[PDB]
């Protein structure tokens, strides 16, 4: 993708996450731990059906048209008719093969999109007191327990009350 | 601590095609393309052993075609004759006014012909073994004092529809059987409106045997406007009207010759009813209804789900 | 069977609090959304909000954008509807509604469609916003072949009241009307039943109204005058 | 933020003919659209969806059909039981919408049998007078009431309502209540309610006297 997340600096995906699209594993004092971050999985999920919404189930009304198929040789308008359909089913092959094209770079680019935001956001929240350890992973310089933890994936954690603890772990010999 | 962000991926990945690249595999995909049918069509009117012509001239065996409304008229390729031998100079295009008017509403009435007899039956186009005929036309013959005087009858047309009158010609075996059955030799025809008309002599000769006949029936057809008025006229092997058929103003519907037999589907191919879900599809480029856009692709593999990315 | 009910609900002054629970039992797994739509009798339906998987809804209709709030326990297997700062308006038969969606859409089991329908309603529940509840009064509506005789049910609240005619026994050409609301905000409906002329003098017509707001319970005899 | 506007407001149709019912929309609408049928005193069932796919398990009579702006419900046989009201939701823009409601009736053109009450005198002691005009048993449901009081036309003190359609009869019935003050009533004579209806070749009026029987 564009943001260079998916395929990218995260070097693969988690077959075991089965409850959602993108999310949090943690190593702290307490465990080992894993969770689906929500809001992030139903963004890409609506704008995958927005998609979906304009493709499918919208077909139009077609009744009378031409022959497209003939028993005889008639030579000029036969050649015409022929010409007409060969035409327009090029065009619309066309538009078909483009749209697929466009749209799959498209939601190859939005999620991972959605994994960029996620990751960004998550960096703010820590603001001085974690570092990026460059594959997804936040390197978090204090005591964390499972409340800790999921107060970052709720995002409910005061970064004030960890600071002092946090500073002086990153910042000395 | 540590804290890692990630994203799912599954053991079960799918191919899809991108701007930059032509194999790139996804979590989920879904198809775009419609290729396959279940083989029937989902208004059909099966005409069973009638093809939709036996069916408008009201031959045996053709009864439950009566009154019939139809988007599509489901002919069979084992439809057979059971009636006198037939033929119609311009077959196929009687039957495309037929199928595309997509209705059998005839409309009887009195034709009030002169001296002659009328119908008459036959051997070939027995009803319950009894000789009888088209339901629909009526065989006019000489009287039994051996008279058939020339015939001139007029239809006006002050209706609000153009109306579809079939007539035919008898074409007899012999010089026999022509003044056996209608004195006069030649026969003929002429059948016309303000701006049209039809003449037909009559074509004596030996044919092929077909139900114990060597004659033949020539059919024509003439329509007549709202405004407009028919006059037919005979010395001879009419085989008159017994009224006309209506036409819609506006005609939408079609014939789909086929074997197969006969839901709910909105969009219709001669290969079947397929599934609008998909806006596209690969079964026919003949499609009636709110049908999926043809297309030369087999598959379009639209992806639903971030890239997979295993291990 | 996929029937949910409705508890809760009732008279609330305006500018008051309260939840209404919906039990989901059934074929619903609740991974799938559910809704709340109300009506007020006299007024057609309107969809309130819906719910899905978790925290994905959040979505509330213009009317209570700022009022009303969905909850869901799916531990509990409830859903409920915290209605707050309640005005004259709110007064509806606030339904519960199953929600289902095209099988194309709803990608992740449990996040939300934004196209969903309505296939299994709910039994609901009356909520009335207004100032107090009052039994009605019972007036004679007297006969005076065949005769017609009844009650009218006067200035009671809220709805709704029963009326029957001889305890039940009399039943072939009882018509109990609708109520209509008075300027007072008071309800008035009638009652009345067709019988023959000739059994004026041998038969007693008696109605039985209840009115169970008010827990009220009145018999009245209607005699030819 | 998306109105949806159905047509007509109630339509009166024979059992056994097809009723097509209307549901404009304004922008457009195709995906999702979702048709319901109400019968009163009980929830709304979903009949069909998306635009023409029906309901599990509901008759093959109720047909919809529709694209973008303009959608259609055409009830083939109709029954007497289909009395209920009908409704059509849309997607989206986030936020459903509900139709108004298009009410369907289902008879022999009767003109109501008309009866009178004077307020009891229960309700006299209590300071109020009520008099009743009970329209009975009418077809079809169109019918005018008007009070006077000694031959005067009375406005803004009255109220009225109707029944539901009769599933017995397919009759109607109205009953409409004047109210007035003790003091006010006791000082006219003659009460008469008058009644408009098509079954009736000139209006009736029943009216009593006040203190006569």
């Amino acid at each position: 993708g564009i943001f260079g997340a998916i395929a990218g600096f995260i070097e693969n995906g988690w077959e075991g996450m089965v409850d959602g699209w993108y999310g949090f594993r943690h190593q702290n004092s307490e465990g080992r731990g894993q969770a689906a971050d929500l809001k992030s999985t139903q963004a890409a999920i609506d704008q995958i059906n927005g998609k979906l919404n304009r493709l499918i189930g919208k077909t139009n009304e077609k009744f009378h048209q031409i022959e497209k198929e003939f028993s005889e040789v008639e030579g000029r308008i036969q050649d015409l008719e022929k010409y007409v359909e060969d035409t327009k089913i090029d065009l619309w092959s066309y538009n078909a093969e483009l749209l697929v094209a466009l749209e799959n770079q498209h939601t190859i680019d939005l999620t991972d999109s959605e994994m960029n935001k996620l990751f960004e956001k998550t960096k703010k929240q820590l603001r001085e007191n974690a570092e990026d350890m460059g594959n997804g992973c936040f390197k978090i310089y204090h005591k964390c327990d499972n409340a800790c933890i999921g107060s970052i994936r709720n995002g409910t954690y005061d970064h004030n009350v960890y600071r002092d603890e946090a500073l002086n772990n990153r910042f000395q010999i | 601590a540590t804290l890692c962000l990630g994203h799912h991926a599954v053991p079960n990945g799918t191919i899809v095609k991108t701007i930059t690249n032509d194999r790139i595999e996804v979590t989920n995909a879904t198809e775009l393309v419609q290729n396959s049918s279940i083989g029937e069509i989902c208004r059909l009117v099966d005409g069973q052993t009638c093809d939709i012509i036996n069916g408008a001239l009201g031959s045996p065996g053709c009864d439950h075609l009566n009154g019939a409304e139809w988007d599509v008229f489901i002919e069979r390729p084992n439809a057979v004759d059971t009636c006198y031998p037939f033929d119609v100079p311009e077959y196929q295009s009687l039957r495309s006014i037929l199928a595309n008017n997509g209705k059998f509403e005839f409309i009887a009435e009195e034709f009030q012909w002169n001296t002659v007899k009328q119908n008459g039956k036959s051997g070939a186009c027995k009803r319950a073994n009894v000789d009888d005929f088209f339901n629909r036309l009526n065989w006019l013959v000489k009287s039994d004092g051996n008279a058939y005087p020339l015939q001139n009858l007029t239809k006006i047309n002050n209706g609000d529809y153009a109306r579809l009158y079939i007539w035919g010609v008898h074409h007899p075996s012999t010089s026999t059987e022509q003044t056996n059955l209608y004195k006069n030799n030649p026969g003929g025809v002429t059948v016309s409106t303000k701006t049209s008309q039809t003449s037909v002599v009559p074509d004596i000769g030996s044919r092929p045997l077909v139900r114990e006949q060597s004659g033949r029936v020539s059919f024509y057809w003439t329509i007549v406007e709202p405004g407009d008025l028919i006059v037919f006229n005979t010395i001879g092997n009419l085989i008159a009207p017994r009224g006309h058929y209506k036409l819609n103003n506006q005609k939408k519907s079609t014939i789909l010759n086929t074997a197969i037999p006969i839901c709910k589907s909105e969009c219709i191919t001669p290969n079947g009813s397929i599934p609008n879900d998909k806006p596209f599809q690969n079964v026919n480029r003949i499609t009636y209804g709110a049908c999926p856009r043809y297309v030369k692709h087999s598959t379009l593999k639209l992806a639903t789900g971030m890239r997979n990315v295993p291990e | 069977e996929v029937q949910l009910l409705e508890s809760g609900g009732g008279l609330v002054q305006p500018g008051e609090s309260l939840r209404v629970s919906c039990a989901a039992s059934g074929f619903t797994f609740r991974d799938s959304a559910l809704s709340w739509v109300r009506q007020a009798p006299g007024k057609g339906l309107e969809w309130v909000s819906a719910i899905s998987g978790n925290g994905g809804a959040t979505y509330y209709a213009d009317t209570v954008k700022g009022r009303f709030t969905i909850s869901r326990d799916n531990s509990q297997t409830t859903l409920y509807l915290q209605m707050n700062s309640l005005r004259a308006d709110d007064t509806a038969t606030y339904y519960c509604a199953k929600d289902e969606s095209p099988p194309i859409y709803n990608l992740m089991p449990g996040y939300y469609s934004t196209y969903y329908y309505m296939d299994v309603w709910g039994k609901g529940t009356t909520v009335t916003v207004s100032s107090s509840t009052k039994g009605p009064s019972v007036f004679p509506l007297a006969p005076s072949g065949t005769a017609a005789l009844g009650c009218l049910v006067k200035d009671y609240f809220p709805e709704p009241v029963t009326v029957s005619w001889n305890s039940g026994a009399l039943t072939s050409g009882v018509h109990t009307f609708p109520a209509v609301l008075q300027s007072s905000g008071l309800y008035s409906l009638s009652s009345v039943v067709t019988v023959p002329s000739s059994s004026l003098g041998t038969q007693t017509y008696i109605c039985n109204v209840n009115h169970k707001p008010s827990n009220t319970k009145v018999d009245k005899r209607v005699e030819p005058k | 933020e998306i109105v949806m506007t159905q047509s007509p407001v109630t339509l009166s149709v024979s059992p056994g003919e097809t009723a097509t019912l209307s549901c404009r929309a304004s922008q457009s609408v195709r995906s999702n659209l979702a048709w319901y049928q109400q019968k009163p005193g009980q929830a709304p069932r979903l009949l069909i969806y998306g635009a023409s796919t029906r309901a599990t398990d509901i008759p093959a009579r109720f047909s919809g059909s529709g694209s973008g702006t303009e959608f259609t419900l055409s009830i083939s046989s109709l029954q007497s039981d289909d009395f209920a009201v009908y409704y059509c939701q849309q997607y989206n823009h986030w936020l459903r919408t509900f139709g108004q409601g298009t009410k369907l009736e289902i008879r022999t053109v009767a003109a109501p049998s008309v009866f009178i009450f004077p307020p009891s005198d229960e309700q006299l002691k209590s300071g109020t007078a009520s008099v009743v005009c009970l329209l009975n048993n009418f077809y079809p449901r169109e019918a005018k009431v008007q009070w006077k009081v000694d031959n005067a036309l009375q406005s803004g003190n009255s109220q009225e309502s109707v029944t539901e359609q009769d599933s017995k009869d397919s009759t109607y019935s109205l009953s409409s209540t004047l109210t007035l003050s003790k003091a006010d009533y006791e000082k006219h004579k003659v009460y008469a309610c008058e009644v408009t209806h098509q079954g009736l070749s000139s209006p009736v009026t029943k009216s009593f006297n006040r203190g006569e029987c």
